[PDB]
């Protein structure tokens, strides 16, 4: 199947979080529903 | 000549469900799909 | 009893009367449904699909 090896590099501890994700991810994806930038450096600029 | 017409209608009849067995392999093709969208949400929610 | 219907959102924001523009500070992005994608996908289900 197609996920079966990124599947097993979760749970067997490898690959934590960022070289997971980076992995499986054309769509785009935020940590969550609600995001809120409280001060942003970047968007300061506008 | 009765046995060889015997083994031709026999014959006959055997094509038509070996032909009927692609539709049968076509939903196999079905499953596999939603196994792999099965394994999306799992891998999604592990990373959650 | 326990669930319950979409709560909104609470933010806390403070005026700014020194800091001229304030335009850029607070952003906060959020998803919105997509209808399309809800109609095409409910009427694509793989019980419908096997049915057919």
């Amino acid at each position: 199947l197609k996920y079966t090896k990124l599947i097993a590099a979760a749970e067997d501890g490898s690959r934590s979080t960022k070289d997971m994700i980076d992995a499986v991810f054309h769509l785009r994806y935020q940590p969550d529903g609600v995001v809120v930038h409280r001060d942003d450096p970047a968007l300061v600029g506008k | 000549f009765l046995t060889n017409e015997l083994i031709r209608l026999q014959m006959e009849k055997l094509d038509a469900k070996l032909n009927h067995l692609k539709k049968l392999e076509k939903f196999m093709e079905l499953e596999r799909k939603t196994l792999e969208r099965q394994q999306e949400n799992l891998l999604i929610q592990r990373l959650n | 009893t326990h669930l319950l219907p979409l709560q909104p959102i609470e933010i806390d924001y403070t005026v700014r009367v020194d800091k001229a523009s304030t335009y850029g500070e607070l952003v906060l992005d959020i998803e919105v449904p997509d209808v399309n994608a809800l109609k095409f996908n409910n009427t694509q289900r793989e019980s419908q699909i096997g049915a057919a």
